[PDB]
DNA sequence: TGAGCGGCCTCGGCACCATGTGACTTA
DNA sequence: TAAGTCACATGGTGCCGAGGCCGCTCA
């Protein structure tokens, strides 16, 4: 239950320099981690300019809950119109101090990120593909639940959900064929063919993967302590102009 | 419902300024009894491991309290 | 059901004027091609006169059976009342257009003079800002400031809670 | 007034009524309010119901509340303690009503917070300590500890909900002072008591009384509208609570501050806060001037922070990234309407087809906010770029098939306003006039501006261009070329054929202006005979009724014009070839003349009304035939005996100061020797 | 800015001044109002006031040895006034039960 | 101006699946 | 020691009757 709030950044800011100023301001050492991930390793997802820069800023004091574990995750690519976004979990009041310092030090323009319906479908696609230490990608199947809150006159239809079990989801994926985006290619077309609902047009408020994560229109909350690389990448292509 | 309302309850139970102060101190003592009894109830519930308290917990706590009083 | 009739005759008259305009255009270009062999590359100065003769034929027909219906007021046909409704809504808003245009033009003049004034002010302030010179222990200072804050807040608390009858802003 | 403090010194029944009525008429001054509250608090011979009636009905300030009034009030809000027994206890209902009246109107924040621990004051202290907390540095963990300690304290009633409101305001304000939402969780979770606390009533009858008193008070100091807005925003701050040597630019609070430390001023890189938007001077008191201050402190170039902020927040609006693309659009418009480099950069990077496809509404708004003020830096290449942009938007509008789409016409109106700004200056006037001619060429194409599918947007753009041409023709001091006032015959005859009365009036205005300019020009040039052709065709179409005898009308020979009349059935063939070719026969001016005739009948109180719904020679003759003896004596428009006299009398009424059709009457009064005497 | 250019063509002192002003204002307040209203120590206000300033100086300097032992019977109303302000921490010592260690809450933190 | 019905809505009690962790077993 | 099965105790979503204030609302 770690909600991730997403904010975009107008500039490619380099964090390996100047973080000592943040350490002096906050009177505590942060555990900045540098990684260079290549998310679209699939040939159909692109084979060039796939490298990202992943920063994991962490206000490390103690490890009991998110009151002392408000992580910060930054992702960046210099070959894009918008070059950087951040996402941070927890509810500590030092996080907005970190954001204010980031603004006042790098001169960046920061705005909250809202996901569209197709963006949420692509994020649900991204959050099942897991990278393994043997450098392979594994699709872990979760019993999804598309959850809608339509606005109709006289509040005729307040809300309606579409629950899809795990074995039915993998059966739909195997029926479509060998694909790496199951929801956008197999689940959503099956829903459209059966019930007539275009879920990329309907007001979709959340899709819930049971036991793993439940992404919303403005936040992503995950049972897992971190956020995988595919979700970060899909958020990064989401905010492009 | 303030402590002065409980003082009003006590005076209408018994039926100037100095007696009002006496009754206000009595209301403070009554609140102290209730807080101590509820603290003992949580202590015994946590001893048994239950998150909430139950009537037998607080009955045993108040019998132990009135045994000493 | 009368509103349905008016809506229906509305799209019928829209399609009617559309098909008549394009029919007139196709008829005139058909005459041009049939008199020539393939001359279809006529200039803008000729296509415009084709548009002019189209426009005068259109408004001449409008006036022509405007003569036919408005000459004798029957006051019984509903098309007659439709003509007065259309006319009274057409001529109603004519003055407000020019009034709003003139007011917004005066607004535009105000924009022009305000922009000129701000351009002058920015020019002067850039000239002045280039003439100013460039911009150029504290361990006990923060401690004595903290002591000042604690002493003044304790003074506020003692002045209020003791019922002292002179509360003032003591620096 | 002096009656108020005279009654006050008298009090040191009739006096109460006099004080009430003089407060309801004048209102007391700040020393008068001080003396009144000092007299009311110290004595107790006055009845308590009259005390609360005074503080709810008589205390009416006139100007600023001085600090001494607040200090005197604070002296009376205390309670007798073990260190102060000589002073008497102020009645708690009087204290609560005085705090409520204070609601009606760093040290002082702690003063009000330490008075918040009083139980009976808590229902009205809370708006004061909310409104005092305006800055993130105001809150502190000791304040939070005191608020939580008094909130969770028993023996109180209003403390949970109101203190939860205080903590919610603090959480919405600072975003620091490590997390206090779990402290809110420890306090009540009913969402009902603080729901009633978050909306507060201020006795709007007393608000109206103070409103009228303050409106009677000082000119240009508290006008009524700003007072109502300030009260409304102070209430809405309660309502929406559910969700050292150098000086920084934030800490500067007054215009005096900027002077002595301008060379010691440090501009911060906090662009989003200072560009995105009170009687107290603070960081947000001078937030208006920050954008200009950055461009003064850092010399103007296309790398400064406000330019990048405007570019980025406009790309966000075009890419549908922002939730509300109407909060930052006025900010971008206000910043970039001036400061020519930023506006030129926005025009170069956004005024094209690609960003038109993304969002045409925001592009229309930025064209309304940038184009009317722009003046080019490079004269060459501007015309070709603007022709390309207008062609692109015209293809984009016309491929849709919907003629209701008015973006091209609206941006055309904006660029005609830009041409107005260009021709206001004597330099680069040829570029503006050529762009005006290009816009006139685009506006008159029969894809949006037709005789069947009307478009009044295009007519408005056209009459705006004609108005700018008339205002340009009156400038003698500018030696522009003579060829830039004509628009070709192909536009003029087409817009003469168009049935729009305002557009015909604008065309007559353009002809009147260009002839009054062309009178000093030689009488035989390439364009003088062109203007002569214009006026002879327009006069023949408007008044003469001699179309068939002319050589041509609007470039069309009258044989075709007669052949259209052939096979064109008319119910009465008395006068067919001259019935509807006049001022009453024009499609845009037929019923207008009938309205004018009816108003002339109403003005003269004529018993006879023109029953026929068309003014022509046949109807005029029949109207005199049916009522000959009534027309002969009295009961109709005086001084009119024929249809020509009727048209002249109509033209008199169109020349009055009540219609937007002045210019057609002046055109007929100018270029007609018979009508030259009616000028 | 034109005026400032014409003028220019031709700090710790108020911090310490306000510190000393707060010191003497507190001294006048305690020597004239609070102790005389307490009217204890047989109207010898200064003898008790010396101990009062000692306790206040220990409170401002945040002495860790402050407790209820050094408060006399005359200073008990003063301590009750301080407690009513809710600006002090009342915590019983773990090493010495019954001795309530007393210090002011931090008036300067920005957490 | 004053009583007055209706959507709202939150309290909270209940119902049920969902969930994370220690204890214990398997390899 | 990595992984698995287990009941267990708490988290949480949905549901609904009670009741309150609100929101005009109409005479």
């Amino acid at each position: 239950p770690y909600t991730w709030k997403f904010l975009g950044i107008s500039k490619q800011l380099s964090l390996e320099n100047g973080i000592a100023k943040l350490n002096q301001l906050l009177n505590l050492e942060v555990d900045l981690d540098i990684q260079t991930i290549r998310v679209p390793s699939d040939p159909d997802g692109g084979t060039a300019a796939d490298e990202y820069i992943r920063y994991e800023m962490r206000l490390d004091i103690s490890n009991l809950d998110e009151g002392t574990y408000s992580k910060f995750i930054f992702l960046g690519n210099s070959k894009m119109e918008v070059p950087m976004f951040l996402c941070y979990c927890g509810t500590d009041n030092r996080n907005e101090v970190v954001l204010q310092w980031l603004k006042a030090e790098y001169g960046v323009i920061m705005w909250p990120i809202k996901f569209e319906q197709k963006t949420m479908i692509k994020l649900a696609d991204a959050s099942i593909v897991h990278v393994t230490k043997e450098n392979i990608e594994q699709i872990t199947w979760f019993s999804s639940k598309l959850y809608f809150e339509p606005e109709t006159q006289d509040k005729n239809l307040r809300q309606f959900s579409i629950e899809i079990p795990r074995e039915s989801c993998e059966g739909l994926a195997l029926g479509y064929g060998n694909t790496m985006h199951p929801y956008n290619d197999a689940i959503v077309p099956y829903i459209y063919n059966e019930t007539g609902m275009a879920v990329e047009r309907l007001p979709l408020t959340s899709v819930i993967l049971a036991g793993h994560t439940k992404i919303m229109r403005e936040s992503i909350v995950t049972s897992t302590r971190s956020l995988r690389n595919r979700v970060l990448a899909v958020v990064l292509q989401s905010i492009q102009f | 419902m303030d402590t002065e309302a409980l003082a009003n309850y006590l005076l209408r139970q018994l039926s100037s300024s100095q007696e009002y102060n006496k009754k206000l101190l009595l209301a403070c003592g009554f609140q102290a009894i209730l807080r101590k009894i509820l603290l003992d109830a949580r202590t015994r519930a946590t001893a048994e491991g239950l998150r909430e308290v139950y009537p037998y917990h607080i009955e045993a706590a108040t019998q132990a309290f009135l045994d000493s009083q | 059901s009368s509103e349905k009739q008016w809506e229906r005759i509305q799209q019928l008259e829209k399609e009617h004027v559309e098909v008549y305009r394009e029919l007139l255009i196709t008829l005139d270009r058909l005459y041009l091609i049939r008199k020539h062999n393939h001359a279809v590359i006529l200039s803008h100065t000729q296509q415009r006169l084709l548009e002019i003769r189209h426009q005068l034929q259109i408004n001449l027909e409008k006036t022509a059976l405007l003569i036919r219906l408005l000459e004798k007021p029957d006051n019984t046909n509903v098309l007659f009342t439709k003509l007065q409704n259309l006319l009274e809504e057409s001529n109603s808003l004519d003055y407000e257009l020019l009034q709003s245009l003139g007011a917004q033009s005066s607004l535009h003049k105000q924009l022009i003079e305000s922009r000129a004034e701000r351009d002058e002010l920015m020019s002067k302030l850039i000239e002045l800002s280039s003439k100013f010179p460039k911009p150029t222990t504290a361990g006990k200072q923060v401690e004595v400031e903290k002591e000042n804050e604690t002493i003044q807040e304790l003074m506020i608390a003692l002045q209020i809670h003791s019922g002292y009858t002179n509360i003032s802003y003591t620096i | 007034s002096l009656i108020l403090d005279d009654i006050i010194l008298s009090l040191t029944k009739t006096t109460l009524s006099l004080l009430y009525e003089k407060s309801k008429q004048y209102g007391l001054s700040s020393p008068q309010l001080q003396a009144l509250v000092r007299l009311l608090c110290e004595t107790s011979i006055i009845d308590t119901v009259t005390k609360v009636y005074i503080v709810e009905n008589c205390f009416l300030p006139d100007g600023y509340l001085t600090k001494e009034l607040l200090l005197e009030i604070i002296n009376h809000l205390g309670t007798p303690t073990v260190f102060s027994r000589y002073r008497i206890q102020t009645p708690p209902v009087l204290q609560s009503a005085l705090c409520k009246w204070l609601v009606h109107v760093n040290i002082s924040s702690s003063i009000w917070l330490h008075l918040w621990q009083f139980s009976f004051l808590q229902k009205w202290i809370t708006p004061l300590v909310i409104w005092q907390a305006t800055t993130p540095v105001d809150v502190k963990p000791w304040k939070l500890s005191i608020i939580k300690r008094c909130a969770m304290h028993p023996g109180y009633r209003d403390a949970p909900g109101s203190a939860t409101l205080i903590l919610q305001r603090f959480q919405c304000l600072v975003g620091a002072s490590s997390q206090i939402t779990e402290s809110i969780i420890t306090i009540n979770c009913n969402r009902k008591t603080l729901k009633s606390h978050r909306n507060l009533k201020l006795d709007a009858h007393f608000l109206s009384i103070l409103k009228r008193i303050l409106s009677r008070a000082h000119p240009a100091n508290f006008p009524a509208d700003t007072v109502q807005n300030t009260i409304d925003m102070y209430l809405s701050e309660i309502h929406q609570l559910g969700a050292d040597s150098t000086v920084s630019l934030w800490d500067v609070t007054s215009l005096e501050q900027l002077a002595q430390n301008w060379p010691q001023l440090h501009i911060p890189n906090d662009v989003d806060y200072m560009m995105k938007p009170r009687k107290v001077m603070s960081r947000d008191s001078l937030k208006h001037l920050y954008s200009s201050i950055i461009l003064i402190k850092n010399s103007r170039d296309e790398s400064s922070s406000p330019y990048e902020w405007c570019i980025w927040q406009l790309k966000r609006c075009f890419a549908h990234q922002i939730e509300t693309p109407q909060e930052v659009i006025p900010i971008i418009i206000s910043v970039s309407s001036m400061d020519n480099k930023l506006s030129s950069r926005i025009i170069q990077t956004f005024c094209n087809l690609k960003y038109l496809k993304l969002d045409e509404l925001t592009l229309k708004k930025v064209c309304g906010g940038i184009l009317p003020l722009w003046k080019p830096e490079l004269i060459s290449g501007t015309r070709e770029f603007f022709v390309k942009f207008m062609a692109s938007i015209f293809m984009w509008s016309t491929r849709d098939g919907h003629d209701n789409n008015c973006t091209f016409s609206e941006t055309c109106f904006y660029v005609l306003q830009m041409i107005t700004n260009w021709v206001l200056d004597d330099k680069l006037i040829a570029l503006g006039l050529t762009l005006l001619h290009d816009m006139q060429s685009l506006l008159t194409l029969d894809k949006i501006f037709n005789n069947a599918t009307s478009n009044r947007f295009s007519t408005m753009a056209f009459i705006s261009s004609l108005d700018i041409l008339t205002q340009l023709s009156k400038q003698t001091k500018s030696d522009y070329a003579i060829q830039y006032l004509i628009v070709g015959p192909d536009i003029m005859n087409k817009v003469f054929s168009s049935d729009d009365p305002l557009l015909l009036s604008a065309a007559c205005r353009y002809l009147v202006a260009t002839k009054n300019k062309l009178m000093q020009y030689p009488s035989t040039n390439k364009f003088v005979r062109m203007q002569n052709q214009y006026i002879m065709d327009l006069t023949n179409y408007l008044y003469r009724n001699k179309v068939l005898s002319s050589k041509s009308l609007f470039g069309v020979s009258p044989d075709f014009f007669k052949q259209i009349l052939e096979n064109l059935y008319i119910p009465t063939a008395d006068f067919k070839n001259a019935k509807f070719f006049t001022i009453t026969g024009i499609p845009a001016l037929s019923y207008i003349c009938i309205i004018i005739l009816r108003r002339l009948e109403t003005a003269e109180n004529t018993k006879i009304k023109f029953t026929s719904g068309i003014i022509n020679e046949e109807t005029f003759n029949n109207f005199f035939r049916v009522h000959h003896d009534e027309i002969g004596q009295h009961g109709w428009i005086k001084g009119v005996n024929n249809i020509h006299d009727l048209r002249v009398k109509i033209l008199m009424h169109l020349s009055n100061t009540a219609n937007p059709y002045r210019d057609i009457a002046a055109f007929l009064f100018t270029y007609l020797k018979s009508l030259s005497k009616y000028s | 800015l034109q005026h400032q250019m014409t003028i220019m063509d031709s700090h710790i002192r108020t911090r310490k001044a306000r510190n000393k002003e707060l010191w003497d204002s507190l001294a006048d307040f305690l020597k004239g109002y609070l102790v005389p209203n307490l009217d204890d120590n047989d109207e010898s206000i200064d003898s008790l006031t010396n101990e009062v300033m000692l306790l206040m100086k220990r409170l401002i300097e945040h002495d860790l040895n402050l407790t209820l032992n050094d408060f006399s019977s005359k200073t008990i109303p003063i301590y009750r006034l301080l407690l009513r302000a809710n600006i002090i921490t009342v915590i019983e010592g773990s090493t010495n039960p019954g001795t309530k260690y007393i210090k002011l809450i931090d008036f300067n933190e920005t957490s």
